[PDB]
């Protein structure tokens, strides 16, 4: 099978900048049989370029393909925030059709501090015997963030899980959830539940808390 | 526009058969120009073509070597569809499966794709989710609400708010597989704090594997100024219009309407074009005032002061901009061909050294055969020990184009040049 | 109705005289059927009759044998009162003293009694109480008053001038080791009422003539700099992270620095004293030495800045750029032939395709450094890597003589963090 | 003097039960000169029965007296919670009038757990150099209760005093105060002040606490 090696694996650039994506084939590929695809989260890949240099239907003019033989290039003349996606090259010069491993394009933007929110477990979940305490970090940039759980000022470990959204196609931010899971018994043992957030956009850590019994 | 609609269960027990169907609308399964294909995607293995069925006066079948012993792709001309059958599945078959149209014998691109089916290989039974409200315990203009969706299997769930009416500010997190072998996720939304007393918020969770739809009502209890100079090219060309731009950011909704007062060498001017307030994604406002500048006025060192007044500031914010003071010095322009060591690459660098210029305001562009070349980057001007500036511009070209003898040119626009312009050519000897 | 009202001090010094009065309402002290009596009560001795005064066309007096030598009970027909006088008291006389009507010759029952006077035999001085509110630290709530360090007993405690009686508990007093009494009075009330309703304890201590009504209620900027690229790449050099505090005012207390390596506090930073700037603000610098491999492996360095005494702080965290490192490609370019008309010519070093941007570029010739150069900052390219150019100015005579010039590059992605590329006239 | 011997010294009965109180005289007592009194806390004795068998003014029908010579009886046909009192017999058949030593009638009721409250010392008292920490056990039954003071989880001894109210005339409960006394210096040395209550009505001991500095 023909192997397609894409470079760089990740590309972080600001809107308005030119993006250059490389695809190197292990064997010569006939130009008519080299295509580029764009894949956004939760969607199938979208045909962007076919026959190495032909823009597919409805594809904006900022996207262009070039190259021949073993070296192909996808150029984004001026990046837009909605261009956040994974870009794949694909060949069918020799069967079977094969794809590259992709270049993930990340959009650079100015630093944005997260808006922090804390949610106590509902009375309904408490009756079931489990307490899930949720901390939300909303619309921040860069992706790097530190979340610390403090239960009656005592630092928590191994009882929390994090989830992060994919970069927003419009404002280029991320959001994060941190969930602290305790049994109903362990939850009723303490009063102050707090989540402490550290981020580049914050001059000092932000703490959001609630007292069990005041909810 | 051709559409592919996928159906079939994603949850398959180990050693059993995966069966999916792709219904075609807008094209025929018997098309002599198309190949009806299946491609899977998994983290690590990436996109992997599985095979195709296609009609060319006879039905043909082609499969990837790795799955050939277990796969069948069958067309159905009565229902205009095609299926995927993958026998004896193992956890290695867990992936998102797509059907796709490979079209046009001359190009064979995949232009139309199905929505994808998440396939999970597991002996575990299907379990519908439980949904709990996320509401604050007890100043701030925006509030967050949400739903915790948990104890379900397999993935996926679809979450909506107010039956799909509420989409703005919604964040549905990726699910995490818990130690119980069940998934959990939260869906959140930010809303105006004022609306909490009158407006209702309900999350709707759809879990197609268990055929359940769950509803859960969620019940609850500055400015900065930036002043930009004109672009160097604009000031040097009489056919271009130079302008100074005053930008105000972090304008609040509560305290809007900004006052823009300009001063050319201290003298107030009233020809600026102020654009209306534009709401930003971060809920602030941005206001822009543009002042057309006279070419000679900028070049002669006139000062442009922007005064901004708003309720957010007690003392009115002022910014002043002007061209650098000092005797203008003519830039020397030299073109350098690629190094012989770079000739082993498919792409080579064409260099333009621009030095001895003052002030640092300059424009550098590249062209070939009377057309602009855009695959270049120019360094910022750098201060030399004699008080003048230098920079380099690098144009990346295909080695073939350079070897063919194509003439490339570096154009430079600076105030100290004759007619504010010079061009230097570079071609293979 | 018939009522008896007692008065007189209860505190009597040993060997001195107890004097109490009983005022009658609704009957006459001269009643021919009544006997105006005094009875005392103490734990252990119980109820003990002391005596009576009674009029039967003449005033008569009858006393208990035990107190006969020290007691007098005198009627007062002008005020309708009768007294008790008990001389030479001892601690055995400590008791509650009641006046009472013994009535009807056929039955002689005690149907009407005074309220009682607590009599304490002690040489100790009278002391008024100190009253403190009892309120929680943070459906029903409890409030109270602590009535402490008084002598003798009793005190009367009421709530809201007697309006609040439900849920009130006034505890018996306890005699402390100091010889002074202490007690608490509490009340439970609806928690909802706490915001609108007032609660006041009224403490009366007649011996000290005290009545207490107690209401029961319940700048600078920081910049954090990474090490110099050459310092992290040479084991003989010392890389350091620099924390700079600007816009410190003269009157500001000492700037304190706390440093952390992946969250772990370190104590080896070297903090320099405050320095005044030309704009009259002060600048303070703290320098932390870092280990070459820790920086290159992506360890996080945190500087926390605060002022001595004050609780607020500013924090900054730094670490190496995230992303895959890429080896720079180094190319030397001779002067343009058009520049050969000058006494000095430019030798160019193109360094491209590197990641991260942290790099050091120098020049040499004949084993000696060449210092007449300038290097552009790294420039981000369309492929996410960086490039730069370095320009060494040399005398044309030196270039034409065939001297070999070298561009040296130090970068983490190079073998041994070093590469050199030569350039000479050929 | 004539001695009156009352039995039993204490009587614990539920409301609705019959109460039989005996008074035995050391010499014969003329029936017209034998009386019974009821004494409630903080009050003078109330005439209940005179002339051995006559109910005094305003006395309920459940109270009756009987006997002659040296043996007299006070009967409460059906005990009421407000009947909690000490009952005394008295003679004046021969001078001087004498009283019995009394029978204390206690009221039995269902078990009631105490409601526990903790009070930190006031700022006003702290200024004077003494810290009095008060623990309240409200409206409980039976009387038996254990109160333990813990200062920074360390058990206290010899620095606390207890005080109990008399049985409530309506609900037959008791209330208790426990006062911990420390100097201002010893008080500022520690943070967690706690009172631990053990009672028949509590499944497990109840702890009420406060942190000094949060008040
Ligand atoms: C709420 O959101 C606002 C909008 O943000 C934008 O949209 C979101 C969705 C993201 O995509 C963001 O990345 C995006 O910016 C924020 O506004 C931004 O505020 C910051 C300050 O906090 C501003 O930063 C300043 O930027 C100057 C440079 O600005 C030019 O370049 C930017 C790209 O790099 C571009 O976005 C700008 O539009 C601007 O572009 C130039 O415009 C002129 C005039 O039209 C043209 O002639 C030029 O050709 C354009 N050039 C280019 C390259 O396109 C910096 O110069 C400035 O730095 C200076 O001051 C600081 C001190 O503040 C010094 O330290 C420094 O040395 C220097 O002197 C500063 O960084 C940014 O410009 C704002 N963005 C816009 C579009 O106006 C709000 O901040 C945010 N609020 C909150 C609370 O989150
Ligand atoms: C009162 O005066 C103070 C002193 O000013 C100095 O002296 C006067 C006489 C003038 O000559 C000044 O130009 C000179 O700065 C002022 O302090 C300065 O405050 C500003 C903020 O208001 C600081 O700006 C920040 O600078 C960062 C870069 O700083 C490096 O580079 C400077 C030269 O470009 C250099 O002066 C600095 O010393 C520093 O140098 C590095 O130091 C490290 C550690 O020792 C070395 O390892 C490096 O090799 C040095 N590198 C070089 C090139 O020499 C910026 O990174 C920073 O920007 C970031 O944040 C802003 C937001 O604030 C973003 O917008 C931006 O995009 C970016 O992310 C910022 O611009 C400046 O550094 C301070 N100067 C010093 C020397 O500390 C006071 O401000 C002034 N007060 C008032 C009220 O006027
Ligand atoms: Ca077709
Ligand atoms: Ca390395």
């Amino acid at each position: 099978d023909i192997v397609l090696t894409q470079s760089p694996a990740t590309l972080s650039l600001s809107p308005g900048e030119r993006a250059t994506l490389s695809c190197r084939a292990s064997q010569s590929v006939r130009s008519n049989y080299l295509a580029w695809y764009q894949q956004k989260p939760g969607q199938a890949p979208r045909l962007l370029i076919y026959g190495a240099s032909n823009r597919a239907t409805g594809v904006p003019a900022r996207f262009s393909g070039s190259g021949s033989g073993t070296d192909f290039t996808l150029t984004i003349s001026s990046l837009e925030p909605e261009d956040f996606a994974v870009y794949y090259c694909q060949q069918i010069s020799n069967s079977p059709p094969t794809f590259g491993q992709g270049t993930k394009v990340e959009i650079k933007r100015t630093v944005a501090a997260p808006s922090v929110f804390i949610f106590p477990p509902s009375d309904e979940q408490l009756k079931s015997g489990t307490a899930s305490v949720v901390c939300l970090l909303n619309n921040f940039y860069p992706r790097e963030a530190k979340v610390q759980w403090k239960v009656d000022n005592a630092l928590q470990s191994g009882n929390s899980q994090e989830s992060v959204t994919e970069q927003d196609s419009k404002d280029s931010t991320y959001s994060l959830s941190s969930t602290l899971t305790l049994s109903k018994a362990d939850y009723e043992k303490h009063k102050v539940y707090a989540c402490e957030v550290t981020h580049q956009g914050l001059s000092s850590p932000v703490t959001k808390s609630f007292n069990r019994g005041e909810c | 526009q051709v559409e592919l609609q996928q159906s079939g269960p994603g949850l398959v027990k180990p050693s059993q058969t995966l069966s999916l169907t792709c219904a075609i609308s807008g094209d025929s399964v018997s098309s002599r120009s198309a190949s009806w294909s299946w491609i899977r995607q998994s983290p690590g293995r990436g996109l992997e073509w599985l095979g195709r069925t296609y009609y060319r006066s006879h039905w043909y079948y082609e499969y990837a070597q790795s799955v050939k012993s277990r796969i069948t792709i069958n067309p159905d001309t009565s229902k205009n569809q095609f299926s995927l059958q993958l026998n004896s599945v193992t956890p290695e078959d867990t992936a998102v499966y797509y059907c796709a149209r490979m079209d046009v014998p001359s190009f064979r691109y995949f232009d139309v794709w199905g929505q994808g089916t998440l396939v999970t290989v597991s002996s575990a039974s299907t379990k519908g989710p439980s949904v709990f409200p996320l509401a604050p315990c007890s100043s701030e203009s925006t509030a967050a609400l949400g739903c915790l969706v948990k104890d379900y299997f397999p993935e996926p769930v679809t979450v909506s708010w107010n039956s799909g009416a509420l989409t703005s500010g919604v964040h549905t997190f990726p699910a995490v597989l818990q130690s119980s072998g069940l998934y959990s996720l939260s869906s959140v939304v930010t809303v105006p704090s004022s609306s909490l007393g009158t407006k209702t918020y309900t999350c709707n969770v759809d879990h197609k594997p268990s055929n359940t739809k769950v509803d859960k009502r969620v019940e609850s209890k500055g400015p900065s100024v930036f002043l930009f100079p004109p672009k160097p090219k604009d000031t040097l060309m009489i056919s271009r219009t130079p302008e100074v731009t005053c930008v105000v950011v972090d304008v609040s909704q509560e305290d809007p309407e900004v006052q823009f007062n300009w001063y050319v060498d201290g003298v107030e001017v009233h020809n600026a074009k102020t654009k209306p307030r534009e709401e930003q994604f971060n809920s602030t406002y941005r206001v822009v005032s543009v002042l057309t500048v006279l070419h000679q006025d900028w070049l002669n060192g006139k000062e442009y002061k922007c005064k901004v007044s708003n309720k957010g500031l007690p003392s009115s914010i002022e910014k002043t901009i002007s061209k650098a003071k000092g005797q203008p010095r003519e830039p020397q322009v030299y073109t350098l061909p690629p190094s012989q060591e770079e000739m082993t690459k498919n792409q080579v660098s064409l260099t333009c050294l621009v030095k001895g210029f003052y002030p640092s305001d300059i424009a550098v562009e590249w062209e070939s055969n009377g057309q602009p070349e855009n695959n270049y980057k120019t360094t910022p001007p750098v201060l030399d020990s004699d008080g003048s500036f230098f920079l380099y511009s690098r144009l990346t070209v295909d080695k073939s184009r350079w070897q063919e003898g194509n003439v490339f040119s570096c154009s430079v626009m600076h105030e100290a040049l004759h007619n504010h312009y010079t061009q230097k050519s570079l071609s293979l000897s």
